[PDB]
């Protein structure tokens, strides 16, 4: 339903317009409200004393079972804990609160849920927002990489940096290391799986030279397919001139950008 | 034709059931709540009955 554990809560402990908001009681019970009036005028007595009788003195409600369920209600969409255990929780920490209760618990709970629902909106949209934690992972990477290729240099830091936006343009794509090598998932549950360091250890031999033998397919067998694959996900990042051209990488790189493009530009206009 | 002088006797059996007396004002059944058990309720006054 919604996300905001304050709303995906409310839902669950309240009536529905009862005395909780005793402004619209007050405002309907008089004449106040325009949408129908005189609907109040003409109930049943019983009701209608009933109500009178609440307004004018509100009777106090325990709040503590709100609170609890409302920081439970976070725990369980931020993958604290499973939804049985959800279950099992709320129980849990409803006891905990019951055997320690004092004004200053409820003080600190009514700063929990405010904390726990800030934290929940921020987990979402920093999921949404790129993922630092493959940035960071990437980084680490490339500090183990060396910065320095002897044959050509340009390319090779221009192609890092296009590497770089890449990762960060694209949330739901993962870096990481699983063993002594570092990788690249397009998305979870995704295939197109790189192996960074191997693509890199290939590519290191191939920056500098490669332009004037583009011309001949004498070296174009050095290229292991994890690499190509790993240039093919490249081709909408590192634009014209970015690469310098007449080169086997530039030229790679620039037939998958200009295949890529004339593809997605034909889809958007289908029909 | 011999036909002796009748007199006539009448009676009426209902069983299972109980006489019920509601205490509404047209004594129908228009709720759960009747309509003169709101009038009574909320006035604080004790009544005997007999």
């Amino acid at each position: 339903t919604d996300p905001a554990v304050r709303a995906a809560l409310q839902s669950q402990p309240s009536g529905l317009n009862s005395t909780d908001d005793w402004r619209q009681v007050m405002d309907r019970i008089m004449s106040l409200t325009a949408r129908n009036p005189d609907a109040f005028r003409q109930q049943p007595q019983a009701n209608r004393l009933s109500a009178i009788l609440e307004a004018v003195v509100p009777a106090r409600a325990n709040p503590t079972h709100e609170k609890v369920l409302a920081i439970v209600n976070a725990l369980a969409e931020n993958r604290a804990i499973r939804p049985d255990e959800a279950g099992l929780v709320y129980d849990a920490l409803l006891q905990r609160v019951a055997r320690y209760n004092s004004g200053n618990v409820q003080t600190n709970l009514d700063r929990l849920v405010g904390d726990v629902r800030e934290a929940v909106a921020q987990r979402e949209r920093a999921q949404q927002q790129g993922n630092l934690g493959s940035m960071v992972a990437l980084n680490a990477f490339l500090s183990t990489q060396p910065a320095n290729v002897p044959r050509g240099q340009e390319d090779y830091t221009n192609f890092v940096s296009a590497l770089r936006l890449m990762v960060t343009e694209t949330p739901q794509s993962e870096v990481y290391q699983s063993g002594p090598d570092y990788f690249f998932q397009t998305s979870r549950q995704g295939l197109q799986t790189v192996n960074l360091s191997q693509a890199f250890k290939n590519l290191q031999g191939l920056w500098g030279v490669r332009a004037p033998t583009g011309d001949r397919a004498t070296v174009s067998s050095l290229l292991t397919p994890n690499s190509r694959l790993l240039l093919l996900l490249i081709a909408p990042f590192t634009d014209s001139g970015s690469v310098s051209r007449d080169t086997y990488l530039g030229h790679l790189l620039t037939l998958y950008r200009e295949a890529i493009g004339q593809a997605h530009v034909d889809e958007h206009t289908f029909q | 034709k011999t036909a002796v002088d009748s007199i006539t006797q009448k009676k009426f059996l209902c069983d299972r059931t109980l006489w019920r007396i509601p205490f509404s004002s047209n004594f129908m059944s228009m709720g759960a709540l009747t309509d003169l058990g709101q009038n009574l309720l909320y006035a604080n006054s004790a009544h005997a009955l007999d």
